[PDB]
């Protein structure tokens, strides 16, 4: 099959008879489900992403039931908005990004070039826009509020900005500010035409 | 763990 990049990749999901909806995120190492409850061992951790940290409990070898697939694996549980699927399981069920193809078992980072710069960037369908660390663009930029870890964080918003990605152009909103990793978002990504694919 | 997801 082949999944859309247009609007978010959500999937439902199933873990032992508990049907969720979740995201389908290469920006994820891990796979990180809203709070239930999972039989057996688990430990305490720490992730990361926009915003900072968020405690989880780590639980191994949890079957997840994807789209008529059998993962088993490393499962996250914390208080987060979206179940999210990472690249943990991701690589298990065989899902590759393309529009030539990239797999999952390393994380998807690429070169870009934006205003004569090269810097890497992570290939995240599981960010609606795309973030860059901090960095001076040229233009008019609005100032901006994005959801993170333990709230909102601000951001600069540039429009129209022409970035280059695997060899494609694409012309777009760049937002910049305090994530961990520069993420190119589904905004560019539908540009440069990256779909999922098993 | 690096979990990148933005809305």
């Amino acid at each position: 099959p082949q999944i859309t990049l247009w609007k978010r990749p959500l999937v439902t999901i199933r873990i032992g008879g508990q049907l969720k909806e979740a995201l389908l995120n290469t920006g994820s190492d891990f796979t990180v489900l809203e709070e239930m409850n999972l039989p057996g061992k688990w430990k305490p951790k720490m992730i990361r992403g926009i915003g900072g940290f968020i405690k989880v409990r780590q639980y191994d070898q949890i079957p997840v039931e994807i789209l008529g697939h059998k993962a088993i694996g490393t499962v996250l549980v914390g208080p987060t908005p979206v179940n999210i699927i990472g690249r943990n399981l991701l690589t298990q069920i065989g899902m590759t990004l393309n529009f030539p193809q990239i797999t999952l078992w390393k994380r998807p980072l690429v070169t870009i070039r934006i205003g004569g710069q090269l810097k890497e960037a992570l290939l995240n369908t599981g960010s609606d826009d795309t973030v860059l660390e901090e960095m001076n663009l040229p233009g008019k930029w609005k100032p901006k509020m994005i959801g993170g870890i333990g709230g909102f964080i601000k951001v600069r918003q540039y429009d129209q900005i022409p970035v280059e990605i695997l060899g494609h152009k694409a012309i777009g909103t760049v937002l910049v500010g305090p994530t961990p990793v520069n993420i190119i978002g589904r905004n560019l990504l539908t540009q440069i035409g990256m779909t999922l694919n098993f | 763990a690096t979990i990148m997801m933005q809305r």
